[PDB]
C-alpha cells in the first residue's frame, strides 16, 4: 500500500532532474503538490520525452511517449505504473 | 673503399648489441592482484599488512567441515592429528561473482575456489594495468600459473560434468583462456613451492622469444581439507606456535598459507610504445635444481647460489647492485641456514660492508603461500620499491647462530629502513625454492623514471556493471576513490573510465562542465537517486543503427558556430561542403553560419536548404569520426540529398549541386502556397482535403497522427478555417514555398536541371527512401528521382516501419535541433518496438556538452563509441578500483 510513496519518488526525483538542466538547479520535490500539472513546472514536449525516459529506465517498463500529457500530475503518472506494474 | 667495410661492421655490430640485449630485454610489470591472509585484497592492501609489521596467523576456518578439536595433539606422531591450530587463511575462500563470469551456481559450488580464485584476480590484475580485459579477447596473451590439485572434491545433483573440469589442475590456468578468450599458451606449472616464480620465470621467456605480447604469471593455494597440516606436522616441519620466524635464533618450522598472487607482464618497450605505467621491471631471472642434494626434500646451498649468479647474469648485473632479498625464508631449522649462507656467498661479498644486503620475508607475516609464495613476494617487493621503504621482517628474536653473518655483508630486516632513491635504481632479489629441488630466483629493477594535455568540456564519465547493484557499487567505490585523492583531472579520469574498463549491460555517464557537480552524481547513482547530468540505461543486446537526415525545421541562427571553434572536424567537414557549394551558391557558407555582416541569412530557401545539408553531412560525419557507423540511412525531402551523399550514393560535389540548384529552382513559387501540419491519420487527412481536389496534397506522412499538407494560400486559408470548426489541430510550418504539391509541376525542368551530368553510384551504407518507402539503389538517384522527391509524398512513417522491420533500433537524427524524433517515437509506439530516438544538437545547444551528452546517451543504450577519437588517444594513466565484484559463498559441504 505504501509503494505509492515509492513510485511518486521515482517520478519526483527523475521531474526534479528534467527541470534541473542548465543554471538552475536549486528545484526540489517534496514541497510541490502530487496534483500539480507537469505543463505547470514548464514542461515542453523535449521535457516530456525526457521525463518518460528517465521513469521507464527506472521501472524497466516501455511506456508511450505522450506518458506526461497522457497522465497530466505526478499522482496520474503514478497510478498508471501502478497498473502497468501490479 | 675501406670506409663500406667498416660502415658495414659498425652496422652489424650494433644489430648484433641490440638482438643479444633484446634476447634478456627487461620485463615490466604493469598490473597485480592478489588475495592473501589478514584481509588483504590488492597490492596496498599487502603493503599495508607489511608496512605495519602485521601478523596475519589466525586459528583455523570453521565453516570448512574440519574436526577443529579433534584434529589437535601435541604429539607429532599421532595420526591423522595436528600440532597447528593457527595458519594464514582466506576466511572467504568461498565468495565469488559466479555470475559475471556466467558460471551458474551449482557450477560455482563443484568448482574447486583456486580456480575461482584465479578468475577474479586476474580479471583485476588486467584492470590495475589499465587494460580493459575483454580487449584482450583475441590476442596473444599467454596464461603461466602455479597450481597444486588440493582436494576440493573429497557433489550437488546434474554438476558432476562441472565438478570434473571445475578441479583439474590444468584448467586452472585454461579457464583464464577460455573466459577471457586469451590465444597465447596456459600452462599450469607444479614445481612445489617455487611454481609461481617458475611460472613468471617461463612467461617472461615467453615474452622474449615473442610468442607472448602480454601474460598473466601467478599461482594459487587453497586448502579446502587440513591435510597439510596433519602430513607435515607428522614430519616436525610445522612451527608449533603457527608463525615461521625467518632466518630467527627461535625458528622451529614453517607453516602453510592460502592466497592468489598475480602479475600482468610486458616487454618493457612494448609498455612504454603502449603508454602503461611501469611498476617495476623484471631485469633477470633464472631457474636450476639442486641436482644431487643430501635428500631428495634437502636444499642446496651451491644450488641457491647458481640460481642467484645466474639471475644476476641474465640481468647484465652483480650483486653489489642489488639492495635486498624477499628471500624464501620458510623458518625451518633445515632451510634457513643453508638460504643465508648462499645469501652470504652469492651477495654478500663483493659489497662496502656499510651497504649489506637486507633480508626478509613476507612468509613471516602470513605464513608458507606455497605455489603462490614467489609471486606473492614479488608483490610485497613492488610494493617495496613505490613506497621507498624496506619492510621489518617478523618474530626476528636474534639472527640463527646456525649461520656466520659476520662472514658477509648480509644483514635481516628486524626493523625497516628507508629504501633512497638517489643515485642508482632500487633492485631486489626474490627467491622461491621448493621440496622438489627446483630453484627459482628473480631480480626487480625499480620503474624507469624517464615515464601536457590540454582538458576536453563535458567529458563523459562512463560507468558499467553487469547488474544494477553492482553499478551501484562500482560508483560507490569510485566516490570513495576520488575523496581520497587532492585534485585529480576530470579528463584523465574520464579517458581511464572509458578506455581501460568493460562496457557492461547496466550503465551509466556523467555529463558536466561544471566543478562539484560530478561527486554528488556519483553518490546519486551510487544510492539509485536520479540526477539532471546523470544519464542512465541498460544496453540492448542486438540493434541496427539508422542516421536520419530530416528536411525543413531543424534550423537556428547560431547552428554550427560554436562547433567551428571547439571541433576542428567538423571545421573541416564544413570547409569541404563550402568548397563543394562554392561553384553553385554566390554566398559563403561559414559567412551565412556565423551570422557575418553582408552575408543571408535563412529567411531565403536557397540558403537555409544547403546550409542544413552541410550542418547535417558534418555532423553525420562527426558521429562517425567518434566511431558511430550506421546500417542505413533515412532522408526526408531536400534532406534525402545528404542521406544519399553519406549512403555513398552522391559524391560531396554532386549533393551540394542538386541541393543549391534545386531550391534555387523554388523561388519563383514564393507566396503562392505553403504547408500546415495536423495532427491526423494520413487516411483522415485525405479524406479532410478531397474538396480542394489539385489544390491541396499531402505533402508529408511522418507518424500515424501527424501529417503534413501542401498547396495553394486560398485553400490553406480554407482548410484552416474547416480545421477550427471540425476541430482537428493544425499548425502552418513557417514555409513561404508549397514543396509537395502540384505547385512543383510548373517549375519540372529547372528542378531536373539541378541534377544534369550527375552519376549517382551504388550505396555502401543502405538508403531507405522516403519517395518509395523501400531501399533503393544509389544508381536509381537520378534527376527524374530528385523531380519526384519534391513533387510527391515523403512517406516517412512507411518507410520507418521497414526500418524497424528490418532490425533498426537505434534512430540517431544528424541535426541542429531534433524535429523528426517525436514522430519516430510516435511509430515505434504504434509498432511495439524496442526501439531508441536520440538527437545530435537542440537549439541553442551546439557546444560539446551537449555533443558529448548525445555521444554518451547512445553509448547508454547499446551504441559502440570510440572514446579515442571523443577524448584523445593518450592521456597520463589514472589508476582506478577494480571491479565490484558482488560475491555469494559457494562451498561444497
Amino acid at each position: 500500500a505504501e509503494r505509492d510513496r515509492a513510485l511518486l519518488e521515482v517520478v519526483r526525483g527523475n521531474a526534479a532532474s528534467v527541470m534541473s538542466h542548465g543554471a538552475m538547479r536549486t528545484a526540489t520535490l517534496e514541497a510541490v503538490e502530487p496534483t500539480r500539472a507537469f505543463r505547470d513546472l514548464g514542461f515542453d514536449s523535449l521535457m516530456a520525452v525526457e521525463l518518460r525516459n528517465r521513469i521507464g529506465a527506472a521501472t524497466g517498463l516501455r511506456l508511450a511517449p505522450t506518458l506526461v500529457f497522457d497522465h497530466p500530475t505526478p499522482e496520474a503518472v503514478v497510478r498508471h505504473l501502478r497498473a502497468e506494474l501490479g | 673503399y675501406l670506409k663500406r667495410a667498416t660502415a658495414d661492421l659498425s652496422r652489424v655490430r650494433r644489430q648484433l648489441q641490440e638482438t643479444e640485449a633484446a634476447s634478456r630485454e627487461p620485463i615490466a610489470i604493469i598490473g597485480m592482484a592478489c588475495r592473501l591472509p589478514g584481509g588483504v585484497d590488492s597490492p596496498e592492501g599487502l603493503w599495508e599488512l607489511v608496512d605495519s609489521g602485521t601478523d596475519a596467523i589466525a586459528g583455523f576456518p570453521l565453516d570448512r567441515g574440519w574436526d577443529v578439536e579433534g584434529m589437535y595433539d601435541p604429539d607429532a606422531e599421532a595420526p591423522g592429528k595436528t600440532y597447528v591450530k593457527e595458519a594464514g587463511f582466506l576466511y572467504d575462500a568461498g565468495e565469488f561473482d559466479a555470475g559475471f563470469f556466467g558460471i551458474s551456481p551449482r557450477e560455482a559450488v563443484s568448482m574447486d575456489p583456486q580456480q575461482r580464485l584465479m578468475l577474479e584476480a586476474s580479471w583485476e590484475a588486467f584492470e590495475r594495468a589499465g587494460l580493459d580485459p575483454a580487449r584482450q579477447r583475441g590476442t596473444a596473451t599467454g596464461v603461466f600459473v602455479g597450481a597444486t590439485a588440493t582436494g576440493y572434491v573429497s557433489v550437488p545433483e546434474g554438476a558432476e560434468g562441472f565438478a570434473i573440469t571445475g578441479n583439474m589442475t590444468a584448467v586452472t590456468s585454461g579457464r583464464i583462456s577460455y573466459t577471457l578468450g586469451l590465444q597465447g599458451p596456459a600452462v599450469t606449472i607444479d614445481t612445489a613451492c617455487s611454481s609461481s616464480l617458475v611460472a613468471l620465470h617461463l612467461a617472461c621467456q615467453s615474452l622474449r622469444q615473442g610468442e607472448c605480447t602480454t601474460a598473466l604469471a601467478g599461482g594459487v593455494t587453497v586448502m579446502p581439507t587440513p591435510t597439510a597440516f596433519t602430513e607435515f606436522s607428522r614430519q616436525r616441519g610445522l612451527a608449533p606456535d603457527g608463525r615461521c620466524k625467518s632466518f630467527a635464533a627461535a625458528a622451529d618450522g614453517t607453516n602453510w598459507a592460502e592466497g592468489v598472487a598475480v602479475l600482468v607482464v610486458e616487454r618493457l618497450s612494448d609498455a612504454r610504445r603502449n603508454g602503461h605505467r611501469v611498476l617495476a621491471v623484471v631485469r633477470g631471472t633464472a631457474i636450476n635444481q639442486d641436482g644431487a642434494s643430501n635428500g631428495l626434500s634437502a636444499p642446496n646451498d651451491l644450488a641457491q647460489e647458481r640460481v642467484i649468479r645466474s639471475a644476476l647474469d641474465n640481468a647484465g648485473l652483480t650483486a653489489s647492485d642489488v639492495d635486498a632479498v624477499e628471500a624464501h625464508g620458510t623458518g625451518t631449522t633445515l632451510g634457513d641456514p643453508i638460504e643465508a649462507q648462499a645469501l652470504l656467498a652469492a651477495y654478500g661479498h663483493e659489497r662496502p660492508a656499510h651497504r649489506p644486503l637486507r633480508v626478509g620475508s613476507l612468509k613471516s607475516n602470513i605464513g608458507h603461500a606455497g605455489p603462490a609464495a614467489g609471486v606473492a613476494g614479488v608483490i610485497k617487493m613492488v610494493m617495496a620499491m613505490r613506497h621507498g621503504v624496506l619492510p621489518r621482517s617478523l618474530h626476528i628474536d636474534e639472527p640463527t647462530p646456525q649461520v656466520d653473518w659476520s662472514s658477509g655483508a648480509v644483514t635481516l630486516l628486524t626493523e625497516p629502513v628507508d629504501w633512497p632513491d638517489s643515485d642508482r635504481p632500487r633492485r631486489a632479489g626474490v627467491s622461491a625454492f621448493g621440496i622438489s629441488g627446483t630453484n627459482a630466483h628473480v631480480i626487480l629493477e625499480q620503474a624507469p623514471t624517464q615515464d601536457p594535455a590540454p582538458p576536453v568540456p563535458a567529458a563523459p564519465w562512463l560507468l558499467s556493471a553487469k547488474t544494477p547493484a553492482a553499478l551501484r557499487a562500482q560508483a560507490r567505490r569510485l566516490h570513495t576513490h576520488l575523496a581520497r585523492h587532492p585534485h585529480p583531472d576530470p579528463t584523465d579520469i574520464a579517458h581511464a573510465l572509458a578506455t581501460t574498463r568493460t562496457p557492461h549491460e547496466h550503465r551509466a555517464a556523467l555529463v558536466t562542465d561544471d566543478h562539484g557537480t560530478r561527486g554528488p552524481a556519483l553518490a546519486a547513482l551510487a544510492e539509485g537517486a536520479p540526477d539532471a547530468c546523470l544519464i542512465s540505461g541498460t544496453a540492448l543486446s542486438k540493434g541496427r543503427t539508422v542516421f536520419v537526415f530530416p528536411g525543413q525545421g531543424s534550423q537556428w541562427t547560431g547552428m554550427g558556430r560554436e562547433l567551428l571553434h571547439t571541433s576542428p572536424e567538423f571545421a573541416a567537414y564544413i570547409a569541404e561542403c563550402e568548397t563543394a557549394l562554392n561553384d553553385f551558391v554566390d554566398w559563403s557558407l561559414t559567412d551565412v553560419l556565423r551570422g557575418t555582416e553582408g552575408a543571408p541569412g535563412y529567411d531565403r530557401v536557397d540558403v537555409v536548404q544547403p546550409a542544413l545539408f552541410a550542418v547535417m553531412v558534418s555532423l553525420a560525419r562527426l558521429w562517425q569520426h567518434h566511431g558511430i557507423h550506421p546500417d542505413a540511412v533515412i532522408g526526408h525531402s531536400q534532406g534525402e540529398i545528404a542521406a544519399a551523399h553519406i549512403a555513398g550514393a552522391l559524391s560531396l560535389q554532386d549533393a551540394a549541386r542538386i541541393v543549391a540548384l534545386r531550391s534555387q529552382a523554388l523561388l519563383p513559387l514564393a507566396g503562392l502556397g505553403g504547408m500546415t501540419s495536423l495532427a491526423l491519420p494520413h487516411d483522415q487527412a485525405l479524406q479532410l482535403i478531397q474538396p480542394w481536389g489539385q489544390d491541396l496534397s499531402i505533402a508529408s506522412v511522418n507518424g500515424p497522427h501527424s501529417t503534413v499538407v501542401s498547396g495553394t494560400t486560398h485553400a490553406l486559408d480554407e482548410l484552416h478555417t474547416t480545421c477550427d470548426t471540425q476541430g482537428v489541430r493544425a499548425r502552418r510550418i513557417p514555409v513561404d514555398y508549397a514543396s509537395h504539391s502540384a505547385q512543383v509541376e510548373s517549375i519540372r525542368d529547372t528542378v531536373l536541371q539541378a541534377a544534369t551530368g550527375i552519376n549517382p553510384q551504388p550505396t555502401t551504407i543502405p538508403l531507405y527512401s522516403t519517395v518509395t518507402g523501400q531501399p533503393i539503389d544509389g544508381t536509381q538517384l537520378d534527376a527524374d528521382y530528385w523531380y519526384t522527391n519534391l513533387r510527391h509524398t515523403v512517406r516517412f512513417e512507411e518507410t520507418t516501419r521497414a526500418l524497424l522491420g528490418s532490425g533498426h533500433r537505434h534512430f540517431i537524427e544528424t541535426t541542429a535541433h531534433p524535429v523528426l524524433a517525436l514522430a519516430l517515437e510516435e511509430t515505434i509506439e504504434a509498432t511495439g518496438s524496442d526501439a531508441r530516438v536520440t538527437g545530435t544538437l537542440r537549439r541553442d545547444h551546439g557546444d560539446l556538452t551537449q555533443l558529448h551528452t548525445a555521444l554518451a546517451t547512445a553509448w547508454t543504450h547499446g551504441i559502440d563509441v570510440d572514446w579515442t577519437a571523443v577524448l584523445g588517444d593518450r592521456r597520463t594513466p589514472f589508476e582506478l578500483p577494480t571491479y565490484a565484484f558482488q560475491r555469494q559463498r559457494y562451498w561444497l559441504e
